């Protein structure tokens, strides 16, 4: 009640339409590498360090860098402030982030090092997790890590009994489903595979195709990121 | 170790597992339902030599503030140290949290058990059903283990009769026993890519090598209520089709398991 | 009101008699020793790890590996649904099931090594400690750990006035004393001695006495599970 | 690091700074107020390349029972491993709990904010106001930066209108929304102690190879209502009473572009 | 260390220890209750160099609803990094966990203290009773000299005198105190063995050579209330028969100078 | 109402008094050296090891010993018992006792070792953290480690409108400013300085000099108290 009319959703949207996005990398001093986005209402910074000295050792791989992810929502990101501190979500959500992003890097080049992705979410609003990865991919190219490709993220959903692009907090909570997806675009690799919700089988594979529309659009937003840094460099 | 990743790849490419299995074969399946007979309802399921039981304790409680009307479902995987040499003592780790979040969205998002009818006074009073997940021995494919398990543990359970007495505002606890409101039965088929190949009920063996995981869970109603795509590597979208295809086909081979072991723990 | 009558107690047991017990050696796949208890109502696993690499190195001892013991109770093995994770009760019982098999094993043979021992209670009802380090013992045993003895225990008791063996939950908690006692049988050593209660000396005494014989008789069902696992291995 | 040591105590000798500020200069400051929109306050704050950023987020709850009379306030600090490589991940360490401390005092102690216009109903219902300061790039001088952004996003705040309904003891929470009573603008003004030079807001680099800081924090009304003297080192009297008159010249230039940057956010 | 292990192992072999005690002897004991003045007990326990400090805190709580008839207890040792190279900051460890355990069970079990007679509203408002040990010092047998000190702390406590307001379901807390109904003296008296001897208050010393070690807790009338063989080794139930014989003649000995200590600080 | 009158405090103190200070050195066999201080109804003991062998080793600094400080009040301190461990006041607490201590250690003569302070207070009564830091100077001096100086600390505050030496728990929960100073008094430097509360520059000025004047009060009891055992000492 009424998530779909006429056939605009509630900001406005049209079921295919995206959230407005906008994304800058190069934002953090420390970080050696870093992106910023906003996604709607999200509002997510990912910096990345570097490949680094793992500590401890014994975690080191021989033959390639690991790549280790955390993902973390500040207090006042949500609505009702959330006490400080992982829980079982934003450890699932490093954890898929992390499978999201390992595939596209090619982590034989840095043996025995780490190379650490944070994500931080300010604001949130559904999406976090597909943002955060698109963030992830910039400030991994923002910190010269040979990639395979970006990783774009998107997710599709079911609401009102129809399948949408990039569902919002609202959308969500009253949704029938929720199907992030991230892929690498250029050779339509899907990292990132999850359904929330219930869905048929074509309800779900038409939420996979429509999410992955949606990435492919987010990549480009991505790519125009880096072209934008890749200017901004130039001088002198 | 990494002399394994060939062999195995090797093998692949030949048709052929380690162990004999087609690409689509789960491994030797054993349910065996109400093993624990002082938990609410339990399962000891095998997959193979992988090992897991679920104990299903419910209590009476509050309902979530957000939610008067819906009992309580909640769901943890420890991963014992004794399951294997990669499990350590401490709060749940990552791997232990994802299993035990996409089993719990498996049940939960198909309504397989139901907590609307598991309100006792709307609000104040609702049934409260923990889902303990013990992993006893890790050969591969916990997931699927977990979630035969937990679903075949809540098919299992017989808790308490509860009724409200409304000349008195007491809850009184009854001897007399009844299922929890399980309507469904989802079920994880999870598949591994090792290569272009994916293959059903990952052993311990073929997660050491695979490049990732993708889980589909379905229940009777050809809904899938669950997917996940867990560790690294990449899937084709036609990757994806014929495995949540394949799922269907699996998770209906192994419900019929488990209702047969639900069914042979009340005769 | 009555535990005991007449001189029944209330599963039928006389005073000197143990609960049903079986057991078996060889459950478990990953761990290097495994045996599995029902001893009553218990239900307990127990598992060994290796001799290992002691992780982190400065717990090595240089001329002896060391024994580490976990004993833990599945949130669904008893009554009321235990939040899962140790607690003081399971972190003392971890502390007195290692002085318990310690002095078993002889640690040299292994320096630098740790030998891990795991009890999970999955089902408990009494003597579950007891029962654990009887499991426990069958799981070095099985892990082909050198021992100069099986650690067999058992629990005498004190409940309606009378001392009885191998209380059972019920009796444990309405009862005036718990005696838990292991001993390596052979040497009569004891390597547990616990009493939770209140009881004279001789009371004492007896209850001791009494739970050793009841060890005895474990230790005997201890070599039968090994017995069983030696005719078991001789195929071919 | 070590080779900048020497380079920056030389510098100091000369009456300069790596960056030419004078020993009485913060960088470039930026202060930026309600950037997060769903909380009811907030402030993202740059002093130089230091970026934190303050939300301010209120409930209503009980009171402390020592004090029925007065609203809660509760600040935290959240060094968060991107900030710096410094920074790892886990529950407060010292210097995040002594940054949340110093500035809470600060506000506290000048009761900036007037916890007694936040009681909705004495002894059972106040406002409850978390302010949780997330670093977001650690450069230099936390203390201030963290200070400037937490009285800007109290300032920021708006927070729902609530109102006890005497006919039925309802707590109405109102969509109108009002300022916290946010009655004074403490500024954590702070020194870094380099051999016998003070020198203002210091960077990450004149952190690293400073005796000492002092941290001194001071509201409109001529009042310090913190002091922290952090780090080992040592300080002269006459360096902490120059360091007391210096904040308060400091202060008054910061709270001059807080209130400037509070008000640009009404427009 | 190592080298002792043979010293004293023929010192014993001589009837002779390190510090010239006889197998049966306890070191130098000094009990001073009522120490800290603050709590409502307390009492400082030299066992030659070890020196454990208990107090004793009491608040009013509900009791737990297993036990609506019944005062609250709780026991926590504290060994802190203070008394020991070999205490390590951090929650209890299995050495503290023991040592808690074992005292409060000597206590509990003893009724020494008596909880029923802590009873202020059944079911509802009982009193609560810490007893919070502070390890100041660990030179052997913290058993002993923890048990030793709890007794006497709690022998020591003088608690707020409360009384329900019948008339007004008030419960005041009177100024005027009065013991714990405290009914027993539990004392641990504790044995390492080494080789095959008994040797009774173990040095630090002779705990690091020491096979295992025994303790057995007893109170005045003839009564077990706890034993506890702690560490490695084996004894032989003629050593357990002998230590639970000489513990009650320890016992006996401590207890004459705990009381004495606690008359002591009523003049 | 009323903590000055007239002009008596509540214990009977003129403004500028200190409470009873009592101060013995080397009261405990483990640590390397210890004092234990009554200030008040403050009875604190401090404990130091060694300088001694970090780990674990990244921590080492190789041209200089690392000062560790751990203050901590026992949960029987306090009038309201305090669940033992520590909290955020303790955490700071032992970083300001630190940024206290270390400028009087010359730390570059035991390189890649750790010198560990611990302070318990035992009992407390406002002002634990200026007597922990003395008794904590004492208890460095009785480990035989070099010092530049002493470090002696006292508070000073205000209380119905009146700058006051040595708050005691009463005036400080009631006050309006406590004002802690530690110093090497030979060079009058001041190693901790802390301000909670609210004054004017001139309140807090004043405040800081007679705190010091405490603080060399204090400090003439510490060398009376090092006096004493380098008397006791000299038997034989
Ligand atoms: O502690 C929390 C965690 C989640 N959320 C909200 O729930 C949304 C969607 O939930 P989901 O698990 O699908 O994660 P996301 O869509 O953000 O990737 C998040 O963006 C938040 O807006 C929240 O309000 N509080
Ligand atoms: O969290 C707990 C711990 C203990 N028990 C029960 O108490 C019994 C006996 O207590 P005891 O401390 O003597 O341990 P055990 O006899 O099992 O070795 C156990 O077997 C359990 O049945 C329980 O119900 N919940
Ligand atoms: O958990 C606590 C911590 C503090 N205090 C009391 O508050 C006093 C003063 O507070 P402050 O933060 O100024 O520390 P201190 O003056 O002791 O150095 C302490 O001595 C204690 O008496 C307390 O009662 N409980
Ligand atoms: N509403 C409600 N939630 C509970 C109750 N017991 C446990 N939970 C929830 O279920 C989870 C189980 O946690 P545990 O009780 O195992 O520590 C917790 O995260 C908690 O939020 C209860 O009695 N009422
Ligand atoms: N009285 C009261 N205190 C609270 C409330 N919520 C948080 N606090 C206090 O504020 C701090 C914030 O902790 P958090 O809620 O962030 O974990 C806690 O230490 C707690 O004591 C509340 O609703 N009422
Ligand atoms: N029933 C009851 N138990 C308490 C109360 N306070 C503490 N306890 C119990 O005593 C122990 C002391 O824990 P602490 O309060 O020291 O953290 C806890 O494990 C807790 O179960 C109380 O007020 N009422």
């Amino acid at each position: 009640k009424l998530i779909d009319e006429n056939g605009r959703r509630i900001d406005g949207r049209k079921k295919y339409e995206l959230r407005p996005i906008k994304m800058e990398v190069g934002v953090l001093k420390n970080a050696n590498g870093s992106a910023y986005i906003e996604w709607g209402k999200n509002k997510i910074i990912a910096a990345v360090y570097g490949p680094r000295e793992l500590h401890p050792k014994h975690l080191q791989r021989p033959d390639r860098a690991i790549l280790r992810v955390r993902y973390n929502m500040a207090p006042f990101s949500v609505e009702e402030r959330k006490k400080p501190g992982p829980d079982r979500r934003s450890i699932e959500i490093s954890k898929v982030i992390k499978g999201a992003l390992e595939p596209a890097l090619i982590l034989e080049m840095f043996p025995r090092t780490a190379i650490d992705v944070f994500i931080e979410v300010l604001q949130a609003d559904a999406g976090t997790r597909v943002a955060g990865i698109t963030a992830a991919s910039l400030a991994l190219a923002d910190a010269g890590i040979p990639m395979r490709d970006l990783v774009a993220a998107c997710a599709a959903g079911k609401i009102e009994g129809e399948i949408v692009l990039d569902l919002n907090k609202e959308e969500d909570n009253y949704g029938e489903a929720d199907v992030p997806v991230a892929i690498m675009p250029l050779k339509n690799d899907i990292t990132l595979l999850q359904m929330d919700g219930y869905l048929t089988k074509d309800e779900f594979i038409e939420a996979v195709k429509l999410a992955i529309k949606g990435a492919k659009a987010v990549y480009q937003k991505q790519r125009e990121a880096l072209k934008e840094k890749y200017l901004k460099i130039a001088q002198e | 170790a990494g002399i394994m990743r060939d062999h195995i790849i090797n093998l692949l490419k030949e048709g052929k597992r380690i162990d004999d299995r087609g690409f689509e074969d789960y491994r030797p399946i054993e349910i065996e339902v109400g093993v624990i007979e002082k938990a609410e309802g339990s399962a000891l399921v095998k997959l193979g030599s992988t090992q897991v039981l679920v104990g299903i304790k419910t209590s009476l409680g509050e309902p979530f503030p957000d939610t008067p009307n819906m009992g309580v479902m909640t769901t943890n995987v420890e991963l014992v140290p004794l399951a294997s040499p990669t499990f350590e003592p401490g709060p749940p780790d990552e791997r232990a949290i994802e299993l035990a979040r996409v089993i719990d969205r498996g049940i939960r998002e198909s309504k397989a058990l139901n907590l609307e009818k598991m309100v006792i006074v709307p609000g104040k009073i609702v049934r409260v059903v923990f889902i303990d997940v013990h992993v006893l021995d890790h050969d591969g494919n916990l997931m699927d283990a977990i979630g035969i398990a937990a679903i075949a543990a809540l098919l299992n359970a017989r808790v308490p009769k509860v009724r409200y007495n409304e000349e008195t505002g007491e809850v009184e606890t009854l001897d007399e026993t009844e299922p929890l409101p399980v309507e469904k039965i989802p079920v994880p088929v999870t598949f591994a890519k090792i290569g272009n190949i994916l293959v059903v009920d990952p052993s311990l063996d073929e997660e050491l090598v695979m490049d990732g995981k993708i889980t589909i869970t379905t229940d009777e109603t050809g809904h899938i209520s669950a997917v996940q795509k867990s560790e690294g590597g990449a899937f084709k979208l036609e990757e994806v089709m014929y495995a949540v295809e394949t799922a269907f086909k699996k998770a209906e081979e192994i419900r019929k398991l488990i209702l047969e072991a639900v069914e042979k723990a009340k005769q």
